[PDB]
């Protein structure tokens, strides 16, 4: 049919595979061990470009190393000498301290409750909701005002920490040098008045209602249904908690 | 009627394949390739961003209602206390909604704001879109709530809504599910389920198989058979069926479902309906759902014919024979598609089974050899093909 | 070592581990959701045996997938449908297969090369007729114990022409052919001839397409692609007076 070049053109030990995909798509593919030379069954060379690298093919003994499996959609070439590896380079949230960036969700107020939130063991914020003159106090029992009030006290007490208010959340971000060791908050009522939220939640239901655009919480198990603890990330645009790929 | 081009082929022994079932006769051209119509789309141009809604449900004294769109606190209405009779009238949601609306209209001249039973619908002008929809209740999320086109759960769905509000129910991360799209109906007050917001719902009927039907008169009509639309589900959840980009070699009826053999893929229909290929509901998996198994083998074997044999369906291919079966009942997961034997069959001729045996033609270079496929007597499931032309090696051209 | 498609999932054989993909997508190996187990999830079964058997090849045979290994043969199967828990990977037979050559199954049987020290022995793997699931390997070279030289790189064959040909790196010139015929289930013909193409013609791997076999040769001046077709009555070239049995 044709001459396919000199003796060494195909190499001392080529691995040659026939790709019989269709009546008109019958091709032979030889692995020189230095490259790929594909031949139509009439003997006509078909150019093989090697975008994205050619080193995988290069092998001293290609009868033994390259293995080619041809399925109708794609043809897969596996070098057996080569060893698969992960790229340390690409990571999700490559440097991540769960400790920093905790949030407190203020949801309500009631007369007579002392709002004490303590970070690093000092009762940083202490705001006593008051009673006795109702019209001013009804305005005061509201969560949003309480949040801003708590925030300003927190900012003075934590100059390095940056505190940013939200719809219901108060986001405390530690400076890179420091981290949040203790985030406990005393409501003076049930956990309902205000609630410290860490990056771990016992259940999806126990998830902060509102959150920053990227707040990631790891939903640890509720110890009811067997499950693998999973990581959930909030999206502000869609207001959906979804699911994500981990933090380091 | 409805066109004649499907039949037109240079070599019709080889291209048209006709399968006759009692209700209808299906003609499949194998040269023709099935395609989707870009022309028909659901909500063809759709920005989820525009047309957000806020549901005002209640008021309480001392709460500042702040709703901010695009980063400016557009509406700021402080509910007040201290003179009870006027305030009880004021604590109501409906008045609050209209109050919020008018402020919003002044602050957003281009946006059109329309009040509702509980909803406040903010529609952006076509040029602009809603970047931030956050609203501060001054109380829990209960006082008023910003609602986007995404909901973590069906339960977390706005109670009242516009006649066509579509929400995509993303998962609650509790039950495994495919996120599904739900559309509100004002007439019936039911949320129902829908077909996605920028998704093409139909395949081009012309390319897909056609049928010959006896009329009243008894003179046949060659027409396309309508294929059901993708009633529910978005593109990712409801993938286009495998034949949608390729040719369908043959039509078979496995169990109660119409099936197609396209390339190396076997595509089956929902059990009840032969035409519908997509799941009835993306939200809930049903055993009565389409199936998209692909033949698994290390060589390239496009699936040309399906032959019923023994108590099994054998999906033959040019270089191999496969069995379509299931572990128990048929779901989209149970089906196995194993690889019984590797005898070669030429495919211009449909295998014919006279009794237990199925007879097929294998093409040697000069003269064909007819073979008989039988289930070997002794073993539980080994099938073999005897060559019945061994004594007349070079007889049949 | 090798790539296989079991069911709707791409699979890899690496060391003593079989790794499969999610059913729908051949590329994705991880679960869609860590939170909820899905039957459509990757699988990571490891072959279970008391000896060291790295899994070199996967061969589809009968109505099962046989994951062959150098010293053993295993069946990949599931108790019911496939989950990450159902798959079993049992150990059918312990025949030895040399792995430079992929096992080729002409019909019901799968033919493989076992390496004795000097000369290879080709074997046939069949499902024994009487028992429900016992597979055995006959040695088809018992009558020609020392014929095929040890290096074997290809086992290639045709169902249509009923023949299996093994090309051996040991004696490069010859294509050693087995022609067989099964009447009922008996083996009527066992033949082991060799076809020799030239004095110095090193033969690269032929692969039959239909009834035509495409051979690649070395010279060692220039390599060529040639065709052998078993046509009874044809004149191989145009206008030739009679089929002339002349090489090249």
């Amino acid at each position: 049919l044709n001459t396919l070049g000199d003796n060494g053109a195909l190499g001392q030990a080529p691995y040659i595979h026939l790709i019989n995909r269709d009546e008109h798509e019958q091709y032979y593919a030889v692995f020189t061990g230095s490259g790929i030379r594909v031949f139509d069954l009439s003997g006509n060379e078909k150019q093989v470009r090697y975008p994205n690298g050619s080193n995988y093919i290069k092998t001293a003994n290609p009868r033994n190393d390259l293995r080619m499996v041809t399925v109708a959609d794609y043809t897969f070439i596996v070098n057996r000498n080569v060893v698969a590896q992960k790229n340390t380079k690409s990571v999700n949230l490559p440097n991540y301290n769960p400790n920093q960036d905790g949030l407190i969700n203020v949801r309500g107020g009631q007369y007579g409750r002392e709002l004490i939130v303590h970070i690093n063991g000092k009762d940083v914020a202490k705001y006593k909701i008051p009673d006795g003159s109702q019209p001013e106090h009804v305005n005061n029992t509201d969560a949003q005002w309480l949040a801003e009030e708590l925030a300003k006290q927190m900012r003075t007490n934590l100059s390095d920490w940056t505190v940013n208010v939200g719809q219901g959340f108060i986001h405390v971000t530690a400076p890179s040098g420091q981290q949040i060791d203790s985030f406990t908050t005393k409501d003076g009522y049930a956990d309902q008045l205000i609630n410290p939220v860490t990056h771990y939640a016992q259940s999806f239901s126990k998830l902060p209602p509102n959150a920053p655009n990227g707040y990631m919480v790891k939903i640890v198990g509720d110890a009811s249904k067997s499950a693998d603890q999973y990581y959930v990330r909030y999206d502000a645009e869609r207001k959906v908690w979804t699911e994500t790929l981990g933090w380091n | 009627p409805n066109g004649s081009n499907y039949i037109k082929t240079a070599n019709p022994r080889n291209d048209l394949r006709m399968v006759t079932v009692a209700d209808y006769t299906f003609i499949v051209n194998r040269n023709v390739v099935a395609q989707k119509n870009t022309k028909s789309v659901n909500l063809p141009n759709y920005n989820p961003n525009q047309d957000g809604l806020i549901n005002v449900r209640g008021g309480q004294y001392g709460r500042e209602l702040i709703v901010h769109i695009n980063g400016k606190d557009v509406a700021k209405y402080k509910i007040p206390d201290g003179s009870q009779p006027e305030h009880v009238n004021n604590t109501d949601a409906q008045w609050l909604a209209e109050e919020l609306a008018k402020q919003m209209r002044t602050n957003l001249s281009d946006w059109t704001v329309n009040v509702g039973q509980g909803f406040i619908h903010v529609t952006a002008p076509s040029g602009q879109q809603i970047d931030s929809f956050t609203t501060k209740d001054g109380y829990a999320d209960q006082l008023i709530n910003p609602v986007t086109h995404y909901a973590q759960s069906f339960s977390k769905l706005p109670p009242n809504a516009p006649n066509g509000y579509m929400v995509k129910i993303v998962g609650d991360a509790s039950k495994s599910a495919d996120q599904y799209y739900v559309r509100y109906d004002a007439e019936r007050k039911v949320w129902t389920e829908t077909l996605g917001w920028n998704t093409e719902d139909q395949v081009l009927w012309e390319t897909m198989p056609h049928a010959l039907v006896r009329a009243a008169d008894g003179n046949f009509d060659f027409k396309w058979l309508e294929w059901s639309p993708k009633s529910c589900g978005d593109v990712d959840t409801n993938p286009w069926p495998s034949f949608v980009g390729s040719s369908i070699n043959d039509v078979f009826f496995f169990r109660n479902r119409l099936g197609f053999l396209s390339g190396e893929n076997i595509i089956l229909s929902r059990t009840a309906k032969y035409f519908n290929f997509y799941p009835a509901s993306i939200a809930n998996l049903s055993d009565d759902d389409p199936i998209d198994v692909a033949v698994s083998t290390n060589r390239i074997a496009i699936l040309k014919y399906a032959v019923p044999f023994s108590e099994e369906l054998l999906i033959w291919s040019d270089e191999a024979q496969f069995v379509l079966t299931a572990s128990g009942t048929l779901t989209s997961k149970s089906v196995e598609l194993n690889l019984t034997t590797q005898f070669d069959v030429q495919d211009r001729a449909r295998p014919f089974g006279i009794g237990r045996n199925v007879y097929f033609a294998s093409p040697r270079s000069s003269f064909t050899s007819i073979h008989r496929y039988y289930a070997v007597q002794d073993v539980s499931s080994v099938k073999n093909a005897e060559d019945i032309t061994s004594h007349v090696p070079n007889y049949i051209p | 070592n090798d790539v296989f498609f079991f069911r709707n999932r791409l699979g890899f054989l690496s060391g003593e581990n079989i790794i499969l993909s999610r059913t729908a997508k051949y590329f994705n190996f991880y679960p869609a959701s860590i939170a909820n187990l899905s039957d459509d999830d990757p699988i990571d079964v490891a072959v279970s045996t008391n000896r060291i058997a790295i899994l070199k090849y996967a061969v589809p045979f009968s109505e099962e997938l046989l994951i062959w290994s150098d010293e053993a043969q295993f069946v990949l199967t599931a108790s019911g449908t496939l989950t990450s828990k159902s798959v079993e990977l049992n150990l059918t037979t312990q025949f030895d297969v040399q792995d430079r050559a992929r096992p080729f199954g002409i019909g019901r049987n799968v033919y493989f090369a076992s390496p004795r020290s000097s000369f290879t022995s080709i074997h046939r793997y069949y499902a024994v007729q009487d028992v429900s699931s016992v597979k055995n390997a006959e040695d088809i070279t018992s009558h020609v114990p020392n014929y095929i030289p040890n290096g074997v790189f290809s086992i290639c064959g045709s169902g249509t022409e009923n023949f299996c040909s093994v090309l051996s790196h040991g004696d490069p010139s010859k294509i050693f052919m087995y022609k067989f015929l099964y009447l009922n289930e008996e083996l009527r013909q066992q033949s082991w001839s060799h076809w020799d193409f030239g004095e110095n013609v090193q033969v690269l791997a032929c692969q039959s397409i239909s009834s035509d076999m495409y051979v690649i040769l070395r010279n060692e001046f220039n390599t060529f692609l040639a065709r052998i077709s078993f046509t009874k009555n044809a004149i191989d070239l145009q206008g030739e007076p009679y089929r002339a049995f002349m090489d090249m």
